[PDB]
RNA sequence: UGACGUGCAAAUCAAUCGAACCAUCGCAGGAAGGUGGCCAUGGAAGUCGGAAUCCGCUAAGGAGUGUGUAACAACUCACCUGCGCAAUUAGUAACUAUGACUUGCCUCGUCCGCAUAAACCAAGAAGACCCUCUGGGGCGGACCACAGGGAUAACUGGCUUGUGGCCAAGCGUUCAUAGCGACUUUUUGAUCCUUCGAUGUCGGCUUGUUCAGAACGUGACUGGGUUUAGAACAGGUUAGUUUUAACGAGAGG
RNA sequence: UGCCAGCGCGGUAACGGCUUAAUUUGACUCAACGGUGCAUAUGCCACCGCGUCGCUACGUAAAAGUC
RNA sequence: GGGAUUAGGAAUCCCCCA
RNA sequence: CCUUAAAAA
């Protein structure tokens, strides 16, 4: 049961920032 | 005094040898005239044309024209007819038959150099010199 | 959070660069 | 596919 | 065809003839016709000049003019069309026989054409335009190439003339082109190298015939770069290569150019002519050279050299004061021949031989520049003129008397009755 | 044509418009006489060329096969014997030539004007080019959009070598071959075989130039020539995002 | 010597027409159809008027030019 | 080209997307 | 419409 979590990147685009416990 | 063997050179039917010959043959030393002169008319007078061969002895530091044929051109001297022929004139051929004495009594000058049998030889061998008449005796 | 891309960006710009010289 | 925004069905 | 070349000679006698010809007063009429122009307009100009002559303040002499005009025109008549190398006429009342005077006309179709127009009704025919007929000119062709197409025209003193033209499709810049110029670029270059190929085989055709030249020129002119890479490459000539004079640039092109290249070709004509003649006095300076002494100089040694075997180059400037006059008594006691040198000629002691004390009598004048011109060909070898125009050409002279030769081998001083019958006789197997 | 260039940012240091958006519808010896044959040739007397090519002697010798001499001479061979989740800017003037007169094709013109975490599993991309009877199409007989095709061109490569390149009449003073010589893909055309859901196309590292082999070496460097929109063209000129891991005579030497 | 060389002078006293060995010769509007009438029986031997372009030379000069 | 007019000539009068 | 360069104060 992984943490999601957003990040921003280039021209908008959202990308994971997903915790690996 | 001075002599020389000869070397026989003319070849031409010309008379009083050269064109000029009277003159530049002369040398520093100096030479007396002979047969160059006035011999040379007995000589065209009688045997003209037919490249005659002329003997250089020189029996006294002079010249000597000897006046002897040898063969070959003699074989056209049998004819009544020569009244020059200038020049391209189609190479002239001129020729028409020999008389019946082409013997011996023409040959009488040639003995002296030709060794062999006479009859059989001698009066047969001048036969073959008659090219030029493209005719014979018949 | 969800929406995308679209824009002519920079891999946008060679095909542009393609289509220059024919 | 379907068009719209904030809902994360668009695109679908 | 040596049968045309003696009617040649006849054109040289009616040369020295006319020459010879003068005449009192402005009565005298020298004509010369250009090719490619109409008789008529030639007739309508005589008969302004029979206007002229209408009125002069002279007896005599107006029925002399007005009789030398109705004689070139009843003379000009006969013809109906222009004549090919153009026409030459002359006309007039000579005074010959002790001061007898007679009309004359004379008329002959040259061997060697002329593009130019002489009328100066004067004293003295003014037969020296005709002089540069009298020499043995080379034919002068010219290549004009272009980028469009080539004329291949020709030159002879004065007579242009176009042998061929054409035009071809020039593939030109690559232009806009496209990402791929290159090909046409290939292309270009493959229609050039045809022009390369099929237009100088062509030229292969028209100028060289068989193995033997027919031209000395073979100028390039263009206003374009391919002359440039025409003397630069291996399709172009064989042997021919070497008679490249220099390139000619035409700034307006076409025949307009080759007209410039008219002239242009004629001062590098000049310098081909002083490439000639150092060349031609070089190989007799390195004759000099040799130890061997096959060579000869002065009036001395090279007549008798002349009397044998042929000099292997015969050099003679062109004016020369000695003249071979002939020394023959009119009894013919004694024939004679020998050379005038000018100390001679004011001392004349040759006409008097001391062994009868006769003096020679003149026949008829022979100068020696003639008399190398009479037969030359007889002589063998190949008679040859220099000037002393160039530097070397005054050393020639001064240095050698203007006259001398290369000798086929070399040849010893005569000495004693049988060496000097051995050169002599010999030299009448020579002749 | 900087830095960044899956960035700080869908332009930094109603995001859509050449018709908006939303829903609905071998060696030695002899090789010679008549005669240096005739003719031509400045001369060529085996050996420049043309014709002719016959025989005395004899164990041999040709009107001479090959060198040589200007030519002879000379040496040999045929034969003979022995070992915020705008945004690339017609005819003619008295020399000749000429001609009163009657943005440029050629072109590099010289010193009467053709035509004023993510991507991915090379990448992102169903080519905005080409094309949808025809050995591609047009002819002959580019403000553009979409669905497809290597069934149908242009880059390369493959096949083909037409193209291009690499025996001896004669030249070479004499003498054919000292040296020259007539009668492979580094070029190109052709083919469409491979590639249209993509193999980034040239040159370089005075004209942008080649010129004057290694996917036509090299762009996960330059934008100069080409070069989409500004001022239909193998008609010109300008400004235009390039992405991500001794000898010789001497002269000379 | 005879517009050549030279010093205003020097230019022999400083029926038409082809043809033809010859077709003798004089005579060009009216005023034509042995050499010299431009030395005079003889010597010498003034209306038919008065800039452009192309050649040469330094706009001019130098030419018989073409309008 | 030959006549006529003029002193003699012109003139006039006679017979293709990379 | 024009007029020898082919020769006098």
């Amino acid at each position: 049961p992984k943490m999601r979590r957003r990040t921003y990147r280039a021209h908008g685009r959202i990308n994971p920032y997903m915790s690996s416990p | 005094p001075n002599e020389i063997k000869v070397v026989y050179l003319r070849c031409t039917g010309g008379e009083v040898g050269a064109t000029s010959a009277l003159a530049p043959k002369i040398g520093p030393l100096g030479l007396s005239p002979k047969k160059v002169g006035d011999d040379i008319a007995k000589a065209t007078g009688d045997w003209k044309g037919l490249r005659i061969t002329v003997k250089l002895t020189i029996q006294n530091r002079q010249a000597q024209i000897e006046v002897v044929p040898s063969a070959s051109a003699l074989i056209i001297k049998a004819l009544k007819e020569p009244p020059r022929d200038r020049k391209k004139q189609k190479n002239i051929k001129h020729s028409g038959n020999i008389t019946f004495d082409e013997i011996v009594n023409i040959a009488r000058q040639m003995r002296h150099r030709s060794l062999a049998r006479e009859l059989s030889g001698t009066i047969k061998e001048i036969l073959g010199t008659a090219q030029s008449v493209g005719c014979n005796v018949d | 959070m969800e929406p995308l891309v679209l824009s002519a960006k920079k891999l946008s710009s060679l095909l542009t660069c393609k289509y220059i010289p024919p | 596919r379907v068009r719209g925004g904030g809902t994360h069905r668009s695109g679908q | 065809a040596a049968d045309r070349n003696v009617e040649i000679w006849k054109i040289k006698k009616l040369i020295k003839s006319l020459e010879a010809a003068r005449g009192n007063g402005t009565s005298m009429i020298s004509l010369i016709i250009p090719p490619k122009d109409q008789i008529s307009r030639v007739a309508k100009m005589l008969a302004d000049e029979f206007g002229t002559a209408s009125n002069i303040k002279s007896r005599v002499n107006r029925l002399s003019v007005l009789g030398a005009i109705t004689s070139v025109q009843q003379r000009l008549k006969l013809y109906n069309k222009v004549p090919p190398n153009g026409l030459v006429v002359y006309c007039g009342t000579i005074v010959t026989e002790e001061g007898k005077e007679k009309k004359v006309n004379i008329d002959f179709e040259p061997f060697k054409p002329i593009n130019t127009s002489l009328y100066l009704c004067d004293n003295k025919f003014h037969t020296e335009a005709l002089t540069a007929l009298l020499s043995d000119d080379s034919k002068f062709g010219f290549i004009v190439i272009d980028g469009s197409g080539a004329l291949f025209g020709t030159l002879q003193g004065n007579t242009r003339e176009v042998l061929h033209k054409f035009t071809v499709d020039l593939p030109k810049k690559h232009g806009r082109g496209g990402q791929s110029a290159l090909r046409f670029a290939r292309l270009r270059m493959e229609k050039r190298h045809n022009y390369v190929r099929k237009v100088a085989e062509t030229a292969v055709q028209l100028f060289i015939s068989g193995d033997k030249v027919n031209v000395a020129g073979l100028v390039l002119a263009g206003s374009a770069d391919f002359k440039t890479e025409l003397s630069q490459s291996d399709m172009f000539d064989q042997r021919l290569q070497s008679k490249v004079l220099k390139l000619v640039d035409i700034s307006y092109g076409g025949e307009n150019g080759f007209n410039q290249a008219i002239e242009l070709s004629t001062e590098v004509l000049s310098n081909v002519k002083f490439i000639q003649e150092k060349k031609l006095i070089g190989r007799y300076f390195d004759e000099i050279s040799q130890d061997t002494g096959k060579y000869c100089f002065g009036v001395e040694d090279t007549l008798k050299a002349l009397e044998m075997g042929a000099v292997e180059i015969l050099i003679v400037y062109e004016n020369l004061d000695i003249m071979r006059y002939v020394l023959h008594c009119q009894g013919t006691e004694e024939e004679k021949i020998l050379y005038l040198t000018p100390e001679q000629e004011k001392d004349k002691s040759h006409f008097t031989d001391k062994e009868t004390g006769q003096e020679h009598e003149l026949i008829e004048s022979m100068p020696l520049l003639e008399w190398f011109a009479n037969n030359y060909k007889k002589f063998g070898a190949t008679l040859e003129i220099v000037t002393d125009k160039s530097q070397e050409g005054s050393q020639f002279v001064k240095g050698f008397g203007g006259i001398g030769g290369i000798l086929r081998y070399r040849v010893d001083f005569q000495g004693m009755e049988y060496q000097g019958g051995d050169d002599e006789f010999f030299d009448l197997d020579d002749y």
